[PDB]
DNA sequence: CATGCACTTACATGCACAGGATGTATATATGTGACACGTGCCTGGAGACTAGGGAGTAATCCCCTTGGCGGTTAAAACGCGGGGGACAGCGCGTACGTGCGTTTAAGCGG
DNA sequence: CGCTTAAACGCACGTACGCGCTGTCCCCCGCGTTTTAACCGCCAAGGGGATTACTCCCTAGTCTCCAGGCACGTGTCACATATATACATCCTGTGCATGTAAGTGCATG
């Protein structure tokens, strides 16, 4: 029921394709973990708001306009999801 | 003789389709299912509007891009082209994270 | 056409004489300031030096190839 | 023979001593002048407040120490101890402006 | 009264003060002149904001509550003048 | 007769250019669903009136800001050797781009 | 839950890339010397920020009403995908110029 990997789900192609849309051409291997990480991050010092407005909504099910939210507190807005 | 383009080339060539691309280079159900682990891991049982993990997912490149395109000025700087994670922690670093 | 590039490379070891020995640097602007177009022939002037190495007519001091500097034999 | 210090060795003792000390290191007056003079392209005969021209300075100073920081952050990730001119012009673009 | 060249007035040894203060061990020589241009781009960023306050204030007299506005305003927040 | 030297000749190496491959660019076909438009509606914007209160404006004054001289150096500037540092070059050994078959798990769809 | 197929994965293998060594010029730095203007200290001017007073312009609020845009529904062509064709480009085979090495005949000691 509970989950304990799937951080090896972004696996290293994706990260490949996402740095050529960077525009990098040539990645070393201690890339993609250390990458992996950092990504992480970001995503708990989002979803961590997320949920906070989730509960304080006194809702159960995290909605996208919340997403909205979190995502502009940290000078990240996003287009295309407010309302 | 079967062919073999150069380093670089190829790279190059999906850097120049990726860049005219705008479709999503993550897979979305496992990028769902790192989202719903990590969310549990602060409050159990949380279900998800599926344009939520999109948003979430947008928003998770947009940030990841841009942090490429920040470290491969700083390898550029630094007189080399094939990036280093010291450039991320850079990046990182020098934008306040 | 003229004399090869070997002649070039031991007159610039030989104009000197430093207790350490040329350097590639070194002889390149020698040979600039003697004549020659080094900025095309440094493959040449690379491949001239190590073959000259390997007669034994240099010796060199402390890099290594093409690398550091260069001092003649001892006689 | 006279005393003299090897470079970096004073560098370092004013790096201490101004890492130490808190006061502004730029002269007051010719500050002031210059505030003056950039405010008045803007609109004329504007009067100052010597509390809003320190409060500039201290913006002013510290702005322009952090973005020493990040000048000193890319020089030694360029492997290189003098700051250059492209350190501050990529800290000023990964920054975003 | 007119005034022309008071960039200059940020004397060298005043930005080597700042860099030691900011860690730099070596100075360029072509630094000096860009950080001039850099912190002037930045000076007439923020007072450009504090003289809009100032007419919006329907004021010729700039105050540092004015000052500290703008700084908030260019998320370069500073505490110690009344805000 | 032997020997240095020059001359001539053969071979290795770097550079140029043609040639195919191929992945991308270029031309219709289509069928579809997203997109754009007709329609009920109701609620949200608007018209008349009111009351009252926030803001615009006069005065003033005084406090705060501006303007000015004169020591007073600290600081700014100038110069100069000279070490330390950016930086070019090279070698080199590697780690990662590239290619290809596999498994799987992503994705559809119900 | 089942089907499907491309993506991941992993292995092979070359090559280009970090990157350390060496060196080399030259660039700011430390150490003075000059010089100059920043600052403090003081003093005079006045002006406009702020404050109070008075006023009235405006707007939030209330009642009435009606139509503007939104939900819903429904045709429909833009273009995504498909298919066939052209060209750019990129590697690569090959041909050429140039440098170099070697043999050797010839003049000479």
């Amino acid at each position: 029921k509970v989950l304990r990997d799937n951080i090896q789900g972004i696996t290293k192609p994706a990260i490949r394709r996402l740095a050529r849309r960077g525009g990098v051409k040539r990645i070393s291997g201690l890339i993609y973990e250390e990458t992996r990480g950092v990504l992480k991050v970001f995503l708990e010092n989002v979803i961590r708001d997320a949920v906070t407005y989730t509960e304080h909504a006194k809702r159960k099910t995290v909605t996208a306009m919340d997403v909205v939210y979190a995502l502009k507190r940290q000078g990240r807005t996003l287009y295309g999801f407010g309302g | 003789k079967p062919h073999r383009y150069r380093p670089g080339t190829v790279a190059l060539r999906e850097i120049r389709r990726y860049q005219k691309s705008t479709e999503l280079l993550i897979r979305k159900l496992p990028f769902q299912r790192l989202v719903r682990e990590i969310a549990q891991d602060f409050k159990t049982d949380l279900r998800f509007q599926s344009s939520a993990v999109m948003a979430l997912q947008e928003a998770s490149e947009a940030y990841l891009v841009g942090l490429f395109e920040d470290t491969n000025l700083a390898a550029i700087h630094a007189k080399r082209v094939t990036i280093m994670p010291k450039d991320i922690q850079l990046a990182r670093r020098i934008r306040g994270e | 056409s003229g004399p090869p590039v070997s002649e070039l490379i031991t007159k610039a070891v030989a104009a000197s004489k430093e207790r350490s020995g040329v350097s590639l640097a070194a002889l390149k602007k020698a040979l600039a300031a003697a004549g020659y177009d080094v900025e095309k022939n440094n493959s040449r002037i690379k491949l001239g030096l190590k073959s000259l190495v390997s007669k034994g007519t240099l010796v060199q001091t402390k890099g290594t190839g093409a690398s550091g500097s260069f001092k003649l034999n001892k006689k």
